[PDB]
């Protein structure tokens, strides 16, 4: 019981760690390939559909 | 004549109780008969 | 047993904190996932606006976009509500609207074009039109908006896909 | 604005009906009768009418009032009897002096006459405001003054006006709110659609066991506040009986008493017997009345008003849950229901393939079941609001084969049985383990281990020996009884005892207005530590005979337990049944040598 | 306006749109007669009607309507007593027709002034069986289920010449102070029978205070149904107005059922169940509505429905959905008939469920209510015992079932037999109850508080 | 863009022949409400649409129509799991987008890739019953039919809940080299329902292993057939082309078949027995034909439908089609559920009928045919042995009688009974076995060969 | 052909049929599912689809094959795995790379690619021949010749035209019979 005393906010500091690289190449792509998608998606939009 | 709307559930558990009667009964009148002969045996002699 | 019992129980609060674990990983990956998808529509409709306010670029789209309508419409008047500035836009290419549907459906050149005294806002689309029946029986809803929240649905698994897949 | 087609019994047609939808409010003909519109077959839209008709012609206007049949739940609710379309019976006795409704004749769905003493809520001026938040309380009756007045659900925005303590009127407006532009003036009365679920903050699971006051109902499988029941009935065991003294004996802030179909003479019992008897929560002036909120419908009114019902009923609950009250409702019986809905099935001419009963049937019995259950109240001070269905369900062609207790039985989790040739011998209301479940059971043991008791111990023992029962039973009747273990004697004599002083017990018990959960345990408790002494027994080697012999005095002193009422020990703890467990160690004592 | 058509004896009549809903039309033949019809539905430039008299006739051109502009009501006098009617209540015998003090309504919607007091005092019919097991009260309805290859024509005979025999013996119990009437309707039976019924009034001295209302089957099907309505709301007149003991013996249910079968075969509604109409139990639920205790509560209506099983069984649509609509239910069987039992009632699947709260010390006793209980579930262990008996010897026998299979034979022949004019006091009744249970042991009761018995037994 | 009318759940909208099949309209509401639907059936100038939420309710001038284009598919993603969804598959966990990777069809198959090889390869629920005496092999599709008389859904969780706890026991043995999923489907649930299964997932740590999709009984009936579409739909595609072995659990199938019997009531599609429909078999079919080897094979779908008996008749319609379409089936039953054993699975007719085929070795081992063999045989022998013994007494038992009896009560109270927290793997089952067997001699195991019997007594 | 006036469940409705009979076998819209017609009402047939309609519309062609639901008996027979209807499962599996053939899909009922080695049986020109005559035969096993190509019957004539020995495709010919001109 006191590994479930600490086992609780213990949650958090392997949730966001574990996922911190994840969350910034999420971003990191996400910047890159913008206008290269969108202008794809303003071909479609524009022209029938 | 007996109850056409949904007797069958009624009538099934007859069927069950009758059925539960053969097998048990017969065992029993088996290990009757299986004693039986061995009494027979004894009795003559 | 009671060892072995309250034992049990904290060993199964420990796996709901690597259900929790669990849970949050996969929350925060995918809402940042979301995040950078309604940063890729809305760039859209900010590019989308800019090709729409300058109205001589914007001319030819929106004949094809009225022109679109009227092939999934087939009836012999179609009532138009367009933005302030496509109203008059419209007007002066009426001509052009009907004699582009004759030649590209097989159905004869729409009669009228009805330009409508109910109007579209800037703050529900970036612009585009509402394509409806006389009798207002069927609409064709083909706004700018609109018509990016529908192309949301197949252009989602390729982004995805491409992405992260 | 419309015009009658054509009038088939009370259901009306009426052409040139557009801009309307299917559960609009209507004014029929020009008679002005009460009436909605269920379905539209093109311009032709088919109008149940809730007033009979017996002279409206064709061609009279129908008038769409421009909004749908609601329900108005306000203060006063309590100490009053209604109908299931909900027009007060009382002010429709004087007024027109026919004591149920007269054709032709409307009246509002509340009285417009009646003052109510306004405390102001927790909100002032400027505040944000939200739905089922407490805006004010009305001091309601006497027992309670726990009628919180709330801001309705799907409502927000400003109060623009708080008004301040003072009497007033439930027509005469104490509240603003203004949303996008003015939303709408309010009042103490507040309008629900019957035709949706009442939306809640969020549901959650059922773990508080209420108790039904019958040692029997608790203890083969306990009730809960927030759930589903079934008890089955059969029109002459003795049904009315124990749905009438459940109500009484079971303890909520609110009840809502649902006549769904019924006799007349069984819904006027009720009306004369609750102001007459008291309450086990210190009522007084009506004692019983003053928590009631009653729906009375007889089979013998409009079969509309009677579909109305159960949805009324359900709404009633659902309002007072939201002000953070745990409600008991009992629905009897909801199988009159059903045969309203076969009823409509054929009088508007949609199909009917449940059986020779609705399409609709299995999807409307699953639907009224959702809105009941344990929630966090309405609003966002956070209050705990249950609502736990008692709905029984009874024949309405087969014996459990009839499609109302098929669909029921798929989506109740609490199922109480009732055995018909055990009714007949007077014993009910008798619960049969095979006949009887609970999915319940496993968090609510657990929640007793807590209070107290080792209640899931019992549980299992006291399922043994009714279980072990039934098949020695079928074994005695086919081949007899010659031989019958020493064992298997046992079992059967303790489920007689069982039988007698539990599942025997509706104006037999003079203790039975409110059981506590100890009690139950305690008395169950003699009668399992008398079970396992009494097997040991013969095994260690004593004749079966010596043993029902020495046991003598203890034995004939459980059989008696019934009457028995707490007085001794504490207040839910009795004495007579701690003394017993250690005689019956003395017994056993002398029994084996 | 005219005939279009006829479709099954429901006649289809093209007309301009104006009726009232239930409005009567007179129907011009080319015979010397004019007969009166009740528009069934009112629809889009035709109505549909089923004519009162006869059923052929109706022509295509040579027929006129002309529209009452009134729909039907029952003219009501509570001096409809002592006078014999049909089913339309035109006289049979020249002379008395209905006649008016008053117009009432013949569904009895407008007025329903029931009381809100649930059944309260004792009734009796004479008949043991009948009341000591499923006692009656005022107010209280509880069918007759009898079933044929009977004499169940004799038993509700026996019930309506004991109807007013019983009262000076309530009077002295304290269960009735005030005028008896009996409202007598008659659907589909014989023409002996419908003689006996004339005959048991005249025997009684009752005639005078009873109405006869006679309808066979040749006489039309929605006229049968508009019979018991006319019966109802003179007996509702009876005990509004004049603070009365009303009971109204409606027979038979059964064709009263038929009637309204047939129609619904050219009606845009639909039928449901073993073909039977969907809004049959709404039917139902009209003609049971005028039952209960009246407002001045010194008034009563009791009502007694007798329904013959046309199939036997219990399950048939016919008792299934009665049974629901009240509370409770009387058996009559064949069994007991053939053993050569009059009047032969079982008490095994019968059971009131308002009985115990009904009746108190006063008029009854408060052991009622218990030994009734006990003799229940005696007769019940010796009908399985029976059952049993046939089947696999004398082998599953037991001390207390041998004593059980007496006891159904010793209550069969002793308490349920009585002659026809035979009567019974309550309190005889329950003297002969603890009678038949002395021949058992005190701890082998269980239906019964140990304090109660000690007192009667 | 004008609604014609509503006829019960069936709403008819009056706009042009243009839409397919299928094809998603929006009703928009005056209310700022739209309601998505499907539509039924096209016709000139009409379509017939069956709305998801609510089904009434519409006017008929203040609503519009649009049409969607695209017919009803489900995104799938490996990336979806672990999250609780409704029964169109959007969150109700207040989580993110459904994601997409692909568009799959729902209406029955997507591309239905399902294999003409035969099953093998045992597939581990945790429950001894299931596992030993009726071994499924992926593919194979056996049902549990169950009552109401028992916790139905709770035995349901149970099967989830520990499969998957079996999996890295299973990776050792070397039976599973890839990873094992559950796709949960729960039909016209109950609120209390719907939480307890996320909430024992939780507990186990089983959750980010499934998905949970919970239809609620509120929802209309046509959301809850297409419930376990979707489900099925997306277990084809992580079966397929990331290669994992899916065990499927849907429950229940006797909500899934009302619905069915519950649409049509404008349609001229008449219902065969029961009220059920003609065609019932046809849309059992449609969710068997999901189940079965995927193409590649080290994947497959595994499909466990549950079964509810309303009233315990297994000649009621709804199991007897099922069966003979399915491998085996699964009895459960209340008698051992009454006595207080848990799990209550009497595995006296439940059969597996590829039984041998699912075992070998390294998840299952070679003994485990012979021992199923003994078991069955003598758990069976024993049942009608505890009948035996109540007559003829415990003093005047057999020998062989007496062990069958004994046998009984240790195989029903340690082999079935299980603890709720409690996981059985194949391998710990069959050392239970032994134990229990033990006590005959080997003179009385013969259905094993010498060799086994030798190793293990 | 025909105009497709309503889908009403899974049974299409289609008009503008002058010449639909009552077992004739036809692709039904643009996905081609299979459908045969049951009845028929005025210009109306009723067609009952046995492969989902989901993405079927109104206003859709209807095509017919020309020839009711007919089964295709060849040579190749041995060794393949059909339905009842009649198209190879074995085809579907390598070309879709599904096992079961999925909607919209239709492959004809025995594969055509492949070619057959035919010898001659009796018959030569200008000879009468009648039902049931061998005119050659096909090996398919190395016990028997399966496959033995007789005449067909509803048809008998004089053969004008008799290909010799040699491989022949399912699509070519090899047989030309006269009997009212060219039969």
């Amino acid at each position: 019981e006191q590994k479930n005393a600490g086992g609780v906010g213990e949650l958090e500091k392997k949730a966001e760690a574990g996922v911190q690289g994840e969350l910034a190449e999420i971003k990191k792509i996400a910047e890159k390939k913008k206008d290269d998608v969108v202008k794809i998606l303003i071909e479609t939009v524009i022209k029938p559909s | 004549v007996f109850p056409t709307r949904m007797t069958l559930g009624l009538m099934k558990t007859k069927l069950k109780g009758a059925n539960q009667g053969y097998s048990l009964l017969k065992r029993k009148s088996e290990a009757l008969t299986k004693r039986f002969r061995d009494i027979t045996k004894r009795i003559d002699d | 047993g009671n060892f072995k019992s309250k034992l049990k129980k904290a060993m199964l609060s420990q796996q709901i904190t690597k259900s929790t674990i669990a849970n949050k990983m996969r929350l925060k990956v995918l809402s940042a996932r979301e995040q950078s998808l309604d940063g890729i529509f809305e760039e859209t409709k900010e590019k989308l606006s800019g090709i729409a306010n300058n109205r001589d670029e914007y001319k030819p789209i929106l004949q094809s976009l009225i022109v679109e309508a009227l092939l999934k419409l087939l009836e012999p008047k179609a009532i138009v509500k367009a933005l302030e500035r496509d109203v008059d836009l419209i007007e002066s290419m009426k001509d052009d609207i009907m004699r582009e549907y004759g030649e590209k459906a097989q159905r004869a050149p729409l009669e009228e074009i009805v330009i409508s005294n109910d109007y579209l806002n800037k703050d529900l689309v970036s612009g585009g039109v509402v394509v409806s029946n006389a009798s207002d029986k069927i609409e064709i809803n083909n706004t700018l908006e609109e018509r990016l929240k529908l192309l949301s649905e197949e252009a989602l698994p390729a982004i995805r896909l491409e992405l992260y897949g | 604005y419309g015009a009658i087609y054509s009038v088939s019994g009370p259901v009306v047609i009426a052409e040139n009906m557009i801009g309307c939808a299917m559960y609009e409010l209507v004014k029929v003909g020009h008679d002005n009768l009460v009436g909605e519109v269920i379905r539209i077959d093109g311009d032709k839209a088919t109008i149940q009418v809730y007033e009979e008709t017996a002279g409206l012609t064709v061609g009279d206007p129908v008038l769409r009032t421009g909004k749908p049949l609601s329900v108005e739940l306000g203060p006063g609710l309590m100490e009053t009897i209604y109908d299931g379309i909900q027009r007060p019976l009382k002010a429709i006795k004087e007024e027109s002096q026919s004591i149920y409704i007269p054709r032709g004749i409307d009246t509002p769905a509340l009285d417009r006459t009646i003052k109510w003493q306004f405390t102001p809520g927790k909100f002032q001026v400027g505040d944000h405001i939200s739905g089922g938040d407490i805006y004010g309380s009305v001091f309601e009756n006497s027992l309670i003054s726990s009628h919180k007045i709330l801001l309705p659900p799907r409502s927000r925005g400003t109060i623009t006006w708080i008004a301040p303590a003072g009497e007033y009127t439930l027509d005469e407006k104490i509240l603003e709110v203004e949303f996008d532009g003015k939303k709408s003036d309010f009042t103490l009365y507040h309008t629900w659609p019957v035709r949706v679920p009442r939306p809640v903050t969020e549901k959650l699971s059922a773990d508080y066991p209420l108790l039904t006051g019958q040692r029997v109902l608790d203890a083969l499988f306990p009730c809960v506040q927030g759930g589903t029941t079934c008890i089955p009935g059969a029109f002459g065991c003795g049904k009315t009986v124990i749905s009438q003294s459940l109500s009484k004996y079971s303890n909520s802030d609110a009840i809502i008493y649902v006549g769904c179909g019924e006799r007349g003479n069984e819904m006027a019992e009720v009306l004369m017997e609750f102001p007459e008897l008291y309450t086990e929560m210190s009522g007084t002036k009506e004692p019983i009345m003053k928590r009631t909120t009653l729906v009375a419908n007889t089979s013998n009114m409009p079969v509309a008003a009677r579909e109305a019902s159960i949805y009324t009923g359900i709404t009633l609950a659902e309002y007072f849950r939201d002000q953070g009250k745990n409600v008991s409702m009992i629905a009897d019986s909801s199988s009159r229901w059903a045969e309203a809905l076969r009823e409509i099935s054929g009088r508007l001419g949609e199909m009917p393939a449940d059986q020779g009963f609705p399409a609709y049937l299995g999807a409307k019995l699953a639907s009224f079941y959702e809105r009941a259950g344990k929630a966090v109240a309405l609003g966002s001070p956070d209050r705990t609001g249950s609502v736990s269905i008692v709905a029984a369900v009874s024949p309405a062609g087969g014996d459990f084969s009839d499609p109302v207790t098929t669909a029921t039985l798929g989506i109740t989790q609490v199922f109480w049985g009732l055995d018909k040739k055990l009714a007949q011998r007077k014993h009910f209301p008798s619960i049969n383990t095979s006949v009887s479940y609970s999915k319940y059971t496993n968090v609510l043991n657990k929640f007793y281990d807590s209070n107290y008791p080792e209640f899931p111990v019992l549980r299992d023992r006291m399922k043994e020996i009714l279980s072990n029962a039934e098949e020695l039973e079928q074994v005695v009747q086919l081949v007899g009884k010659s031989a019958l273990s020493d064992s298997d004697k046992i079992t059967l004599d303790v489920a007689t005892l069982i039988k007698e002083d539990f599942l025997q017990q509706n104006g037999y018990s003079t203790y039975d207005a409110f059981c506590p959960i100890w009690k139950t345990f305690d008395m169950m408790r003699a009668f399992i530590s008398y079970h396992d002494e009494a097997q040991k027994a013969v095994a260690n080697g004593a004749n079966w005979s010596k043993l029902a012999d020495s046991t003598g005095d203890v034995k004939h002193a459980v059989s008696s337990s019934k009457f028995f009422e707490p007085s001794r020990g504490e207040k839910e703890v009795h004495g007579e049944f701690e003394k017993l467990l250690s005689t019956m160690q003395e017994r056993f004592a002398e029994s084996t040598d | 306006n005219t005939v279009s058509g006829v479709n099954g004896p429901l006649v289809i009549l093209e007309k301009v749109k104006f009726p009232r809903y239930n409005e009567i039309v007179n129907l011009t033949l080319p015979d010397g007669t004019v007969r009166q019809g009740q528009v069934l539905e009112i629809r889009g430039d035709r109505a549909i009607v089923q004519v009162f008299e006869g059923t052929s006739g109706i022509d295509v051109k040579k027929t006129t309507v002309e529209f009452t502009g009134e729909s039907l009501r029952i003219p009501v006098s509570e001096d409809m007593l002592g006078r014999i009617f049909d089913g339309s209540g035109r006289p049979i015998d020249n002379g008395p027709k209905v006649f008016a003090e008053d117009y009432l309504d013949i569904n009895g919607s407008p007025i329903n002034p029931y009381a809100r007091i649930y059944p309260e005092e004792m009734i009796s019919t004479g008949v043991s069986a009948i009341d000591t097991m499923n006692s009656i009260a005022r107010g209280q309805k509880i069918p007759i289920f009898s079933a044929s290859g009977l004499p169940h024509n004799e038993i509700a005979a026996q019930i309506c010449r004991q109807a007013g025999l019983v009262r000076p013996t309530k009077d002295v119990h304290d269960g009735h102070e005030e005028n008896f009437s009996i409202v007598f309707a008659a659907m589909g039976v014989n023409l002996e029978t419908a003689r006996f019924f004339k005959q048991d009034f005249e025997e009684n001295g009752s005639l005078e205070r009873t109405s006869l209302f006679l309808n066979l089957a040749n006489d039309p099907t929605i006229e049968r149904i508009i019979t018991p309505r006319l019966a109802l709301t003179t007996a509702e007149y009876l005990a509004y107005q004049t603070e009365r003991h009303v009971l109204t013996i409606l027979t038979d249910m059964s064709s009263y059922a038929d009637a309204l079968r047939e129609v619904s075969a050219a009606r845009e509604e639909v039928p449901g169940r073993r073909g039977y109409p969907g809004y049959m139990y709404t039917d139902l639920s009209t003609i049971y509505e005028r039952a209960g205790r009246v407002e001045g509560r010194n008034g009563s209506i009791t009502q007694i429905p007798i329904l013959t099983m046309p199939n036997d069984d219990i399950t048939h649509p016919i008792p299934d959905l009665t049974g629901y609509i009240t509370e409770g239910q009387i058996f009559v069987d064949r069994q007991l008939h053939n053993k050569g039992i009059y009047p032969p009632i079982n008490v095994l699947p019968s059971l009131s469920r308002l009985m115990k709260s009904a009746i108190g010390e006063g008029m009854t006793r408060k052991d009622h209510g218990d030994v009734s209980n006990q003799l229940y579930a005696k007769y019940a262990i010796g009908k399985d015992a029976a059952a049993m008996k046939a089947v696999v010897g004398e082998e599953a026998l037991s001390i207390e079932d041998k004593l059980s299979l007496e006891f159904l034979e010793k209550f069969e022949k002793t308490f349920i037999t009585q002659g026809a004019y035979e009567d019974r006091t309550v309190f005889e009744s329950l003297d002969q109850a603890w009678s038949l249970l002395r021949i058992y042991p005190k701890e082998m009761l269980n239906r019964i508080s140990p304090k109660i018995l000690d007192e009667f037994y």
